[PDB]
């Protein structure tokens, strides 16, 4: 990882890029039915408890400090660039394999990394990242309504209030991160205090008008909520959630030839 | 003609490498797969606006433009 | 659309026994080929039902050992291959009926020739 | 180094070894240009291993 | 004009701006303005969204502003509504306002003009007092709402520019002078600094805590801005000699309102309760603030006027902390509860009466204990030592934050500040009354691995939690003290035990545990010797002591660095039989070591130190005595040290360093060792005295006897000797030591290019620019004496450096040796040698820059050529070139005379320790530089024009001219009217690396260009010209079909070039496309032949004889 992250970040002899490596992963920790076969003649669940402890002591270890000579001014930008490189790839890799292998880590990692995060909340890194980690824990479903469940409870629950609340201060490539938690929240734990998401929620889809991933992931805990949330604490607010949908809705070799087409051997905003 | 001896040596392959021609033309045929599956992801985005009046910049501004850059847009 | 009519005016243009109503054939299955080998995500789907009518269609209409109806038969298969080569299991409902066709395709005056 | 060479293959495929001669030829010859007299004491130690190979069965 | 976007906003905010200027002049004046000014008021400082449109409408207005300033004088403004003291009367209005978004925006629209409000003195001078009071009304209601609103920071801005510009400009605040009167300081008059510093000061005791501690430092820092007093705490005294008494409620105007609505919270308004909480907590911090500032003391509080506002909290506490969690028994009041910010208020409190209790104990010494005597029993001790052990013992303190992640070094503090104080005693009693040290040891046994209680690890670790806070506060015995001994052998049994049976499963909690458990035992003292003890446990599961510093190698590092040589000394007595775990640990000391180095790593120099002394106790190893996996592990252990160590001790004689250094040769001694290896431990002979050179050769001699291809390619010992030399070859490159150096050249002169010399002469170029001019004289002069085939020696080496050496080192060792040169420049191969070698290096002398003796040597190179058995031309090459280079100065003109994750890596790295001729080359220089300084010319291209023209000269010489004209051909293009000639005629007939190859190189070259010249003016050029074009036409083929069609597409060329001087034979055309006439395709050649011809103008068929003229087109068809 630390080969991963010593690549420099690519700016709109052959030099390597960093992006590749993440299909190595894909196949690593993926590797079942190659290691059955040479056994022949849980492994994969230790490689993720190994890559889960590097990745948590990289986050211990790493330094962000800046300066405002606001004004954006990394003390360390070589660091900053592969922090950055390390988030893309963590919350690239992450949501493929079984979170069940990260159930240990679900309370301290998330307790840590919500240290981090109020150590500078200003680096979208931090939110990229705890919003796959929350994404992967609603997959497998730690929430039920245990002393270490109901901490993580409140935990996010007041992470959440926090980071609604001084979301209005914060601009694109940031604010954008602070909305995709706001939607990559479960259910459960926004049951309380539904109102204060309403606003944030608005503001997410007109952003994700001017970007549609953020459009779209909003959209589809819209729909969660809508299923798992009985309507009448969300009624009053209805008329406030369908104006910012307005977007998206105002707008308007090859021969006959017998090659067995190794072409086809080779394999938006409207969605 | 001043690329005549640039031609001749740039194309001087008495020596055999026929099969490194080969395998040249191979690999960067696979570099041009490369290339092309980037350019289909920024082909993919949205192509370049482009503009249809003059732009000048002062700090009182005038109403010397013209009917034609009005009518453009 | 142009896939239905073209697959309408093969249903007729066999109506004659001529070898020119097989070259006409051919020529727009032809043309049928180069055109649905690259669908976007949606004229495959049409062409999945334009294939069962005409696959079926020609299995029980040209049923005849004149070659005429066998240079657009084989020019039919050809595409078929090529077709679920990259198509997906989505035909998977067709091609059970296709293997009760194909078999009975290839037993019937197939055979013969 | 081929001072152990030729002494194995002396004893190892047994013949006069004209090769083998070359071969310590060679290992003596280039001190002309050097001074290296340890490599002469070895080289002439060498000599004497081959000489006394020489005088053991036929050569 | 404010959206994300490129283009859009980049051509906005010019549009903005452009109207901001314009729409403030005296024709735009009034009337439209007014829409313009008001909706730029309501943009963004009021919105819920878009902070970009926030600062927009704040910068944009701050510029409006300016520019209505700039281009309109000030009566305009004063008489038009539009004026400066408008804005600022809207803006503290909006301030005013009980909505967030208003504040918010006024406070950030005001930090963007300050920048330039700043600058103006009457507004300031008539408006400062109401931006003061407006801004703070607007920061306490900040305070009232949310603490979390974004209208704090703006506010906290506002307030810096205020104090910012009050310190930059006080005189005329100093003296009282009558500005407009804000709504603070209720009474009208000469308004003066110490009206409103005053005015504020009376003001304190606010329930916005912060706010007022704002208020408060801010004042603190104003009172030196007073004219008259400075700022002592004597002024304070004299504020206090007439108010004794009544700053305890005018200074603190809370406690509950004074004292009573304290005491009426009690029986009977929740919130009210926490009004209560927080204005008290205001006047808590006041208090501390006021005693940890020196400023007043504690008795003053404490027997001048007395708060019992204090006893009553105390009360409140025994009422109220870690008992009432839900109600203060005031029966008349979870979310539903709200007891989420009731136990932040609790929290809050429990906090505040921290600090106080840290200030009182310690800016009061113990003459005020009997201070702290008025609690009368303190009985927070008996309940803040559970909020030590159990933060869900102050309420709830649910939420895990930077508030409870910062109390225990507060905490802490408290905790040494009553440890001087007596009542620690008492504490310490309390401490035995929470727990007995020894009660949870039996409990921490209940298998916690894997599947087991969670709680019992919450209470290790809050307990783990609790020791680290005494071990910090200097307390461990004030609850457990010596069993028997010093070594506290009960924590250290249970580590053992745990971490021997815990497999005798694992879990990353109960790691973290253990490393605890590890740390309250590395508090008690002895124990280190006992865990030495215990890591030499030869129990296999391999064995289990190494398996306990496998799992936690990392806090025994920290441990063990602590000891400077105790265990380290009992581990070089224990080395003798036992290797293994001892490197390891070992190892483990010097990662830990290199790795401390934000304090220093002297440390680590100490330790290399003590092991230096150790270093002969264990002599089972590093001789013919340890298997060589112990030497290799010993090789990398020392190898470690010196790249820990500075080599500036112990690397000459210093102490020890003998008795390893020694060892070291001993070490390069043993023959047993792999080659590779001895190679290996050579790579650090860089950190370096005829006993290391001897050795050098004595071991060199047995590895390569007389060639390095007598080894085939990919023979493991040839990779071996590959491995060595280039170990060889990167360390001398880091040391740049002359003896290796002239070993190297001499194990290397012995054939071209066989020992893979293209890296040292590479490794030369970069030692080149590097190293001390004065080093790199030496290494030179040592080279050259060395050098007195024998001349391969200084052909592959003086070069490389000479070429790279710095220019002045060069000058020194040249100007050290130009007599040296002089005297030697004038069986006899020893003489031919040394001279080739005197010129090839002079020629590089001199390409650098111009005493008086020079002049001379010209003369002695010159002759050198002129004279008239290979070795005499390789002379005559040498002469010349370095005459070449005297002539590149002298005779100039004609007449010539013929970051983190890197420092992660390193450490990585580090403790895996694991980072076609060529003789006329100058000759094309010289006519480049000569081009340079400056048809016909005395520059010797006549006398080359007539020794090239002429068809009577050796061949070798004219492809030799051929060459250089083909590299320089450029500088005489406005000769080629002539030089078209000979070639031409060199080109007919030609005649080595092969002729095809000079021919299209010079065909091309001639062709180049074709309207500086054509073959057409003397009836030689073009008969010659045909005559090349029968003898290319009969050379054209090619099997590769590319180069044929190559040479096709060169016919093409050059017949269309010309069309004035061509001949077409059309008889040797006739029989190429007419041919044998097989079924088989030859003669199709001439075919494509006829495509040239019809790639011209030209007439099809001409019978310049007449080959037949009517079946001529006959074959055509015939082969069609």
């Amino acid at each position: 990882l630390i080969r991963i992250c010593s690549k420099p970040v690519v700016l709109p002899w052959k030099v390597p890029t960093y992006k590749d490596y993440v299909d190595l992963f894909r196949h690593l920790l993926s590797s079942d039915q190659m290691m059955d076969s040479i056994l022949a003649d849980s492994l994969n669940h230790l490689l993720y408890d190994e890559f889960v402890k590097s990745v948590l002591k990289i986050v211990e270890k790493l330094d962000l400090t800046l300066e405002i000579q606001a004004n954006l001014h990394p003390a360390k930008p070589k660091d900053f660039s592969a922090f950055i490189n390390l988030v893309e790839f963590c919350r690239e890799i992450l949501p493929e394999k079984q979170a069940e292998f990260f159930e240990p880590w679900v309370y301290s990692f998330s307790y840590e990394l919500i240290l981090q995060s109020t150590r500078l909340p200003l680096i979208s890194g931090f939110y990229k990242l705890l919003s796959i980690t929350v994404r992967n824990a609603k997959k497998i479903k730690y929430f039920e309504g245990d002393p270490e469940k109901y901490s993580c409870f409140a935990l996010f629950v007041k992470f959440g209030k926090e980071v609604a609340v001084k979301m209005k201060q914060y601009k694109d490539e940031l604010l954008a991160s602070c909305l995709t938690f706001l939607l990559s929240l479960p259910h459960n734990i926004i049951e309380l205090d539904v109102r204060a998401y309403v606003p944030a929620l608005q503001m997410a889809f007109k952003l994700g008008l001017s970007y549609t991933p953020l459009a779209e992931v909003g959209l589809n805990a819209l729909e969660e909520w809508s299923i798992y949330i009985d309507r009448h604490v969300m009624q009053p607010y209805y008329k406030d959630i369908l104006p910012c949908l307005d977007g998206y809705l105002k707008t308007s070799f090859n021969k006959v030839v017998l090659k067995h087409l190794k072409k086809t051997k080779n394999l938006s905003l409207e969605e | 003609g001043r690329t005549d001896l640039l031609r001749l040596r740039r194309r001087f392959m008495r020596d055999q490498e026929k099969l490194s021609l080969m395998y040249a033309r191979k690999g960067v045929a696979e570099q041009k797969r490369e290339k092309e599956i980037k350019s289909e992801l920024k082909m993919k985005q949205d192509a370049q606006v482009v503009l249809y009046r003059s732009y000048r910049h002062g700090d009182l501004p005038d109403i010397q433009i013209k009917h034609s850059s009005l009518i453009t847009p | 659309c142009s896939l239905l009519r073209l697959q309408e005016t093969l249903s007729a243009a066999d109506r004659c026994g001529a070898a020119l109503a097989g070259h006409q054939l051919i020529r727009g299955l032809g043309q049928e080929c180069v055109l649905s080998s690259s669908p976007a995500v949606l004229a495959l789907q049409t062409s999945l039902v334009f294939s069962r009518d005409f696959g079926l269609l020609v299995f029980v209409r040209k049923s005849l050992n004149s070659i005429e109806f066998r240079e657009c038969r084989e020019e039919i298969l050809k595409f078929l291959c090529i077709f679920l080569e990259k198509m997906g299991q989505k035909i998977a409902p067709y091609s059970v009926e296709i293997k009760n066709t194909c078999t009975s395709v290839y037993t019937k005056d197939r055979a013969a020739k | 180094n081929p001072a152990e060479n030729f002494r194995v293959l002396v004893k190892q495929k047994k013949a006069s070894f004209e090769e083998a001669s070359n071969q310590l030829i060679n290992h003596i010859e280039q001190f002309l240009d050097t001074n290296e007299t340890p490599y002469f004491m070895k080289s002439i130690d060498c000599i004497r291993a081959f000489r006394e190979e020489a005088i053991k069965f036929s050569e | 004009a404010c959206d994300v976007d490129q283009v859009t906003r980049q051509l906005y905010e010019p549009l903005v701006m452009q109207l901001i200027h314009w729409f403030t002049n005296n024709k735009k004046f009034e009337s439209q303005d007014t829409v313009a000014l008001l909706e730029a008021i309501l943009d963004g400082i009021v919105d819920p969204v878009d902070s970009t449109l926030r600062d927009f409408c704040g910068r944009c207005i701050r510029e409006f502003l300016k520019w209505s300033i700039k281009q309109i004088t000030p009566q305009q403004q004063e008489k038009s509504p539009v004026n400066t003291k408008s804005l600022f009367k809207r803006l503290y209005s909006l301030a005013l306002h009980p909505n967030a978004f208003k504040r918010l925006g006024a406070s950030l629209a005001f930090n963007n003009i300050y920048r330039e409000f700043r600058e103006e003195e009457s507004l300031v001078e008539q408006f400062v007092f109401e931006a003061l009071v407006i801004y703070m009304e607007s920061l306490a209601l900040a305070h009232a709402d949310e603490k979390s609103l974004g209208t704090i920071q703006q506010c906290c801005d506002a307030i810096d520019h205020l104090c910012r510009i009050i310190e930059k400009k006080h005189v005329s605040l100093n003296k009282a002078k009558k500005r407009r009167l804000p709504r603070g300081f209720p009474p009208s008059a000469s308004l003066c600094l110490l009206d409103l510093v005053k005015w504020l000061l009376a003001h304190c005791g606010r329930p916005q805590t912060e706010c007022r501690h704002k208020s408060i430092e801010l004042f603190y820092k104003f009172v030196p801005l007073l004219p008259g007093n400075r700022s002592p705490n004597l002024w304070l005294k004299d504020v206090l000699k007439e108010e004794g008494v009544s700053f305890l409620i005018n200074t603190f105007e809370g406690g509950g309102c004074g004292q009573p609505s304290g005491i009426l919270a009690q029986p009977t308004s929740l919130q009210a309760t926490l009004c209560w909480l927080d204005l008290l907590l205001a006047a808590l911090e006041c208090y501390n603030t006021f005693i940890g500032e020196r400023t007043v003391g504690a008795l003053q509080v404490l027997g001048t006027e007395a708060q019992s506002s204090l006893l009553k909290a105390v009360a409140f506490f025994l009422e109220s902390i870690a008992m009432h969690d839900i109600i203060a028994a005031e029966k008349c009041f979870t979310s539903p509860q709200e007891g989420e910010r009731y136990n932040y208020s609790k929290c809050t409190v429990v906090v505040r009466i921290m600090e106080f209790t840290t200030t009182l104990l310690n800016t009061s010494p113990e003459g005020w204990k009997l201070l702290k005597k008025d609690l009368c029993n303190t009985h927070l001790m008996r309940v803040l030592v559970q909020t030590l052990c159990e933060p869900a013992s102050i309420g709830f303190n649910i939420g895990d934050v930077q508030v409870m992640a910062h109390l225990p070094d507060v905490c802490v503090n408290l905790m040494k500040a009553l440890k001087m104080s007596p009542y620690k005693d008492i504490l310490e009693t309390h401490l035995r009354e929470k727990i007995t040290a020894q009660s949870i040891e039996e409990l921490c046994a209940v298998n916690l691995y894997g599947p087991d209680a969670q709680v019992d690890r919450s209470r290790l670790a809050a307990v783990v939690s609790a020791c680290k806070q005494l071990h910090r506060a200097g307390l461990l015995h004030n609850i457990l003290p010596s069993q028997s001994t010093d070594l506290h052998h009960s924590v250290g049994t249970e580590l053992l035990s745990l971490v021997y049976k815990g497999i005798a499963s694992l879990d990353l909690s109960c790691k973290q545990l253990a490393s605890g458990l590890l740390e309250l035992a590395f508090a008690f003292g002895g124990l280190c010797e006992r865990l030495v003890s215990l890591l030499l446990n030869p129990a296999v599961l391999f064995s289990h002591g190494e398996y306990f510093y496998s799992l936690f190698s990392e806090t025994i590092n920290t441990e063990l660095l602590k000891n400077l040589d105790l265990a380290v000394l009992e581990l070089m007595q224990s080395s003798v039989d036992n290797t293994k775990m001892v490197s390891a640990v070992l190892n483990g000391m010097l990662d830990q070591s290199f790795r401390e180095r934000a304090n220093q790593k002297h440390q680590g120099l100490k330790l290399a130190t003590t092991i230096l002394q150790h270093w002969k106790k264990c002599d089972s190893w590093w001789a013919k005595d340890s298997p060589l996996e112990t030497k290799m592990a010993v090789l990398a252990l020392l190898a470690k040290i010196l790249q820990i160590d500075s080599s500036v001790s112990f690397n000459t004689s210093h102490g020890s360093f003998p008795e390893v250094f020694t060892t070291y040769i001993s070490l390069l001694a043993d023959t047993k060792l792999d080659l590779h290896l001895k190679g290996q431990a050579v790579t650090l002979l860089p950190f370096f005295l005829e006993e290391l050179r001897r050795v050098l050769e004595q071991l060199i001699v047995a590895h390569f006897p007389m060639q390095s291809r007598e080894f085939p390619p990919g023979t493991p010992r040839f990779n071996n000797y590959v491995d060595c030399m280039k170990k060889f070859l990167d360390a001398l490159e880091l040391s740049q030591s002359p003896m290796l150096l002239e070993l190297m050249t001499e194990v290397l002169c012995r054939e071209q290019q066989h020992v893979m010399e293209e890296l040292f002469q590479s490794s030369f170029r970069r030692i080149a620019r590097r190293g001390s001019c004065v080093t790199q004289v030496g290494l030179l002069e040592s080279v050259y004496e060395m050098f007195r085939t024998r001349q391969s020696f200084v052909d592959r080496s003086l070069l490389t450096l000479l070429w790279h050496c710095s220019l002045d080192a060069l000058r020194e060792f040249f100007s050290t040796i130009v007599v040296d040169a002089i005297d030697v420049l004038k069986t006899f191969d020893t003489q031919i040698t040394k001279k080739m070698g005197y010129y090839k290096i002079l020629d590089v002398m001199y390409s650098r820059l111009p005493n008086e003796l020079t002049k001379t040597l010209i003369k002695l190179c010159y002759d050198a050529f002129t004279e008239n058995l290979e070795r005499r031309r390789l002379y005559h090459c040498a002469a010349y070139n370095c005459a070449i280079s005297v002539i590149c100065c002298v005779f100039n003109e004609l007449k010539f005379y013929q970051s983190t994750l890197s420092e992660e890596m390193s450490q990585f790295d580090f403790s895996t320790g694991v980072q076609r001729h060529e003789c006329m080359a100058p000759l094309t220089a010289l006519v480049k530089h000569m081009h340079r300084s400056l048809r016909d010319l005395p520059s010797w291209m006549k006398f080359l024009h007539g020794k090239l023209g002429n068809p009577i000269v050796p061949l070798n010489i004219r492809l030799f001219l051929a060459k250089l004209v083909i590299n320089t051909e450029e500088v005489f293009r406005p000769y080629a009217k002539h030089w078209l000639s000979p070639l031409l005629q060199l080109a007919a007939s030609e005649n080595g690396e092969g002729i095809h190859y000079m021919v299209v190189e010079i065909v091309a070259t001639i062709l180049s260009w074709t309207g500086l010249a054509t073959p057409t003016g003397v009836p030689k050029d073009e008969v010659l010209a045909n005559r090349l074009l029968n003898f290319l036409m009969k050379h054209v083929f090619h099997p590769k079909r590319a180069v044929f069609r190559h040479n096709l597409e060169i016919i093409k060329t050059l017949v269309e070039c010309w069309k004035d001087c061509l001949s077409i034979p059309y008889r040797l055309i006739f029989e190429k496309f007419s041919g044998k006439d097989p079924n088989s395709k030859d003669n199709s050649v001439g075919i494509q032949l006829l495509g040239i011809v019809m790639a011209n103008d030209l007439p099809p068929y001409d019978p310049q004889c007449g080959i037949q003229s009517s079946e001529y087109f006959q074959a055509l068809v015939n082969n069609m």
